[PDB]
RNA sequence: GUAGCGGCGAGCGAAACGGGAAGAGCCCAAACCAACGUUGGGGUUGAGGACAGGAGUUACAAAGGACGACAUUAGACGAAUCAUCUGGAAAGAUGAAUCAAAGAAGGUAAUAAUCCUGUAGUCGAAAAUGUUGUCUCUCUUAUCCUGAGUACGACGGAGCACGUGAAAUUCCGUCGGAAUCUGGGAGGACCAUCUCCUAAGGCUAAAUACUCUCUAGUGACCGAUAGUGAACAGUACCGUGAGGGAAAGGUGAAAAGCACCCCGGAAGGGGAGUGAAAUAGAACCUGAAACCGUGUGCUUACAAGUAGUCAGAGCCCGUUAAUGGGUGAUGGCGUGCCUUUUGUAGAAUGAACCGGCGAGUUACGAUUUGAUGCAAGGUUAAGCAGUAAAUGUGGAGCCGUAGCGAAAGCGAGUCUGAAUAGGGCGUUUAGUAUUUGGUCGUAGACCCGAAACCAGGUGAU
RNA sequence: UAACUUGGGAGUCAGAACAUGGGUGAUAAGGUCCGUGUUCGAAAGGGAAACAGCCCAGACCACCAGCUAAGGUCCCAAAAU
RNA sequence: GACAAUGGUAGGAGAGCGUUCUAAGGGCGUUGAAGCAUGAUCGUAAGGACAUGUGGAGCGCUUAGAAGUGAGAAUGCCGGUG
């Protein structure tokens, strides 16, 4: 028998609509430019959520070394000292300590300090 | 082996031996399977045509020249791309019908009568007797022997008056013992068939 | 329709119990006087098809049993 | 088995291959024929045993032999397959054919010397092979030549 | 797809036997008689002829009537249901019944065996048309000859599966040109024997081919870009002409198709009515997208960009309640897609956008794999019966059980060979039928596209 | 931890740079033709500003965890003024 | 439970999604089917539900069967509209 074109052409093309909301003009109007810009809307998003954890890494190890230079010490000697010293505690939580709890810092600082000396 | 065998109002008449080679033998659904799907297939009439480039009226002449005019290059106005244009493949003319090996139909009947003996979906009936046509007293003794919906009817040879008295009752199928096929057994829920029915089909299925 | 044999084809070749083709021997009909008396000799004996020419010309003698 | 309930035997029906329907069938697009040449065009490809202009194997290899219009072809009977018989029957090609040894009884029956005859027989038959014979005969056996 | 034909290339490709459908045989010319060369009689072949009631207008000769039959071309009858509920409407649901040789189908205000038209079944023809049976009506009771410009032959061609070849067999043109039952022809050059037949006159039903039609039906055929080109057209339109050739279906159950009032010249509207519904009001079922507007929650006039993505305050909301939705200051990262390419952001190709349509199919063969039945066996084809079925029957045929050899042949071997030699191919079981999948072959063979070639026409407005 | 044999199904027959052994050219070419290896092709990720073919390294998916490679640590811009 | 593997073009292999039609079974529907529209829903993907509006009469599910079975590109064809 014939299957006519029938309802799943429209169906399909509307799911990719719907995902281009919010997008230029006719990239969430037309289904060509909007199919288009949503796979590079996933291709962003994979290449982004590897970068993110880079991202967050660096935005910690800025904050530490500036709190760290507050102690007149470098970032790099700090974890060095760290590390010596035997203490785990990574870039996050040493970066949320030295922003919510200065005096809990200079301690940790003291001890990279007598790991070192 | 030993089956029962009932009178229309539903009492014990007797009883009958029926081989265990035709009632008796273990369902082969694979061959059952394939001899259904051949007579589905077979039932096909297959009578359906689409009209390829060359049939379709008219398209003799290009539509334009090759080159130069800023258009598609085209040779006829019912190529398939074109609307109102021939169709590429599509339906022909054919039949489905194909064949198995004998001793595989064989079995397949064999399998099915099998089935509706062990589902004690067979019942045997001493005679039929109807002098005249009458639907109601069919339905009344289909009522009498606790039949289900779906029930074939099996006589030996061709009972006008049964096959007039069941033929318009929905469910109900009749055929002769020569006229057994697999897609009549299948399809019923139970068997009503006649002593000597039950003989000739033993007979003739070994 | 039909497959047709290779007429040519089936005129060089018989099949063999196992299904090999038995072929006779190209640089056979004239010039002998160039090949040497042991390559005569030799090129007296038949051949098989090798299985290379068999898997391009199997369907060309499908039908010479 | 029910209509409703039909089931195909396990590994005797397969789906079948759709080429040129998307690429994640890894059939799409070019449908498995490559890119361009000969062999991607529709109706493309060389005729069977075409070398491209190197002159074909059965063009470079002689013809050989003729037919024979008067070859006889003779329908064959081991000995082994003389021992479903009892001991002192007469073999003949009727009862050849009859008991399935013979189907097609082509120019004319013979018998040949494979396996062991272990049963008495006389044989009536239009061919016998030397070992055939001498296997019959020395099992207290006889032959006819018809 | 054998034998054979074939730049022995590409390809082309039988027939007899066997199995079936159907079945039917006959009339002359001639010798020879009767009559006045022409008419009658007679005769019709593989050896015959000369001489010595049963058959019929379907061939075998040809015209007619009587009565009956059937069928076709109009028609007739034809079983059985009520209530409530929701509804605009009941056939739906619910409850209780009925008919059925009728539970095919269509219609009826939604989906009906029992409301209607019908169906099963039965009945029916004034007239005409057929097919037909009986009666009738017709007709019948080796002395001589046996197809002559023939057969046949040469040359040139053609048809035969066959390309002139070892080419028989059939036909045509030109030219030549027999024999006369002790005859003549064929059996694949040709000769002899043998075998079969009897040319050079004619007639013949059936089995077979097709479908513009008609009647009755059918479909795992289309459903308005489909299906006919055409559901409303060979029309409109184009062309001097031959010729080419569209687009265009749907109110509602019922027209109940909007009385009347108001703005307006009208068109068109707002009310009022009809209707279940009028955003069902005729451009009339549903009414997607592109595209065009009106309102506004967040945002935007120091900013450099494939427009997103990840991070993220502020503001506005509140969901299939989910570690929610909208927007987004500001920061990081980031040169569309497809094709074709060594390599394309490419300034290489293609796409204005949206929608619809648009490309490995089927038949018959081959091979392989999986599945299944049977197994030294496996299996039928056409045909017949059957419901366009399954299936039953049909064993002709096909493959396998044995190979080797160019062949004669021999045979678990065989070929080569002088060989008790060596070597090649074989033996020291498993096939076969159907079918899913893959691939190949013949077909247009995945789709679209030339420039051209040929044939028959139309044009000197 | 493969290899070979037998079958079913292919695609490919335009290659490119780099390093190195050579011909050719002019110890020219992002030249051309052979040998050898790698990468690209068909490979994203980090480095070389950008940059198929160079250096590091082969992405099953998720994480606001950690250690390293090439390459780097004054600011752009992570880490030694 | 504990080890390994899972970049990929031509291409080979496997498993699935969805469309129309058919058979059988079992269901839905004027207390509103298909279609359409919206949504913050579910599944590893193709895709599947539910709720609400529109619509006004047909349509799912299960198993099996068959295909005119899936479009973004062809200076593709037709229509509409920029
Ligand atoms: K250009
Ligand atoms: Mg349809
Ligand atoms: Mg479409
Ligand atoms: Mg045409
Ligand atoms: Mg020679
Ligand atoms: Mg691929
Ligand atoms: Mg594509
Ligand atoms: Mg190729
Ligand atoms: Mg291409
Ligand atoms: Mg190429
Ligand atoms: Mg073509
Ligand atoms: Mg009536
Ligand atoms: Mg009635
Ligand atoms: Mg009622
Ligand atoms: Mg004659
Ligand atoms: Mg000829
Ligand atoms: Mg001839
Ligand atoms: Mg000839
Ligand atoms: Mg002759
Ligand atoms: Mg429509
Ligand atoms: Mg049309
Ligand atoms: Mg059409
Ligand atoms: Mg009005
Ligand atoms: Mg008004
Ligand atoms: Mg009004
Ligand atoms: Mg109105
Ligand atoms: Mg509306
Ligand atoms: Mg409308
Ligand atoms: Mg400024
Ligand atoms: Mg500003
Ligand atoms: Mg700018
Ligand atoms: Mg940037
Ligand atoms: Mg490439
Ligand atoms: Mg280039
Ligand atoms: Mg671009
Ligand atoms: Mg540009
Ligand atoms: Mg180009
Ligand atoms: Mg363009
Ligand atoms: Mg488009
Ligand atoms: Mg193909
Ligand atoms: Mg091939
Ligand atoms: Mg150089
Ligand atoms: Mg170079
Ligand atoms: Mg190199
Ligand atoms: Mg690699
Ligand atoms: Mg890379
Ligand atoms: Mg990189
Ligand atoms: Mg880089
Ligand atoms: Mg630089
Ligand atoms: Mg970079
Ligand atoms: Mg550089
Ligand atoms: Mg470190
Ligand atoms: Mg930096
Ligand atoms: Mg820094
Ligand atoms: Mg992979
Ligand atoms: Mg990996
Ligand atoms: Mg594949
Ligand atoms: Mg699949
Ligand atoms: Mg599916
Ligand atoms: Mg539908
Ligand atoms: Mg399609
Ligand atoms: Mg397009
Ligand atoms: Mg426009």
């Amino acid at each position: 028998p014939r299957v006519k074109g029938g309802t799943v052409t429209r169906a399909r093309r509307k799911k990719t609509i719907k995902l281009a909301k919010g997008y230029f003009g006719s990239k969430h109007t037309l289904y060509k430019v909007a199919k288009q810009q949503v796979m590079k809307s996933g291709q962003y998003a994979f290449r982004d959520r590897r970068q993110r954890k880079r991202d967050f890494r660096k935005l910690w190890i800025t904050r530490i070394n500036a709190a760290a230079r507050q102690h007149e010490m470098s970032y790099s000697r700090l974890m060095n000292g760290l590390k010596k010293a035997g203490i785990d505690i990574n870039r996050k939580m040493l970066s949320e300590i030295a922003i919510s709890d200065e005096k809990a810092f200079a301690q940790l600082v003291t001890k990279a300090k007598d790991a070192l000396k | 082996a030993n089956y029962d065998v009932l009178k229309l109002d539903g009492t014990k008449s007797g009883s009958i031996e029926l081989s265990d080679a035709v009632f008796g033998i273990e369902p082969n659904n694979s061959v059952l399977f394939e001899a259904i799907n051949l007579q589905r297939a077979s039932l096909r009439q297959g009578t359906h045509a689409v009209k390829n480039r060359s049939a379709v009226s008219g398209g003799g002449r290009k539509p334009w020249k090759q080159k130069g005019t800023g258009r598609a290059r085209q040779g006829t106005i019912r190529a398939p791309q074109w609307r109102g244009g021939g169709i590429v493949f599509g339906p022909t003319p054919r039949s489905y019908a194909y064949k198995m090996p004998k001793k595989m139909r064989r079995l397949a009947l064999r399998s099915a009568l099998s089935f509706k003996a062990q589902e004690n979906g067979l019942t045997v009936v001493d005679a039929f007797n109807f002098e005249a046509p009458k639907t109601k007293e069919f339905k009344n003794v289909l009522s009498t022997l606790e039949q289900p919906k779906k029930v074939l009817v099996v006589t030996e040879n061709e009972d006008v008056n049964v096959e007039l008295s069941a033929r318009n009752i929905p469910g109900v199928q009749v055929t002769t013992a020569q006229g057994l096929n697999v897609l009549d057994i299948t399809n019923a829920d139970s068997l009503v068939i006649t002593e000597a029915a039950a003989k000739k089909v033993e007979e003739v299925l070994g | 329709p039909k497959m047709k044999t290779h007429r040519g084809a089936a005129k060089r070749v018989k099949r063999t119990a196992s299904g090999q083709l038995k072929r006779s021997r190209a640089f056979t009909s004239h010039l002998f006087a160039n090949k040497s008396t042991k390559q005569k000799r030799q090129l007296r004996k038949a051949r098989l098809v090798s299985k290379s020419d068999m898997k391009r010309v199997k369907q060309l003698l499908a039908y010479k049993k | 088995m029910k209509l409703h309930e039909l089931k195909p035997a396990e590994g005797s029906r397969k789906e079948r291959n759709r080429v040129g329907r998307g690429v994640a069938t890894g059939n799409g697009k070019t449908s498995g024929r490559g890119h361009k040449g000969q062999k991607a065009r529709s109706g493309g490809g060389v005729r069977p045993g075409f070398e491209g202009g190197q002159l074909p194997l059965f063009r470079r290899l002689p013809k050989r032999g003729f037919t024979n219009i008067n070859r006889k072809e003779y329908a064959i009977v081991n000995l082994d397959q003389l021992n479903k018989f009892e001991d002192g029957t007469e073999v003949t090609p009727a009862l050849l054919v009859e008991s399935g040894v013979v189907k097609n009884e082509k120019s004319g029956i013979k018998i040949l010397g494979n396996g062991s005859l272990d049963k008495k027989l006389t044989v009536k038959a239009h061919k016998f092979s030397a070992s055939a014979a001498e296997a019959i005969d020395a099992k207290g056996g006889a032959h006819e030549v018809i």
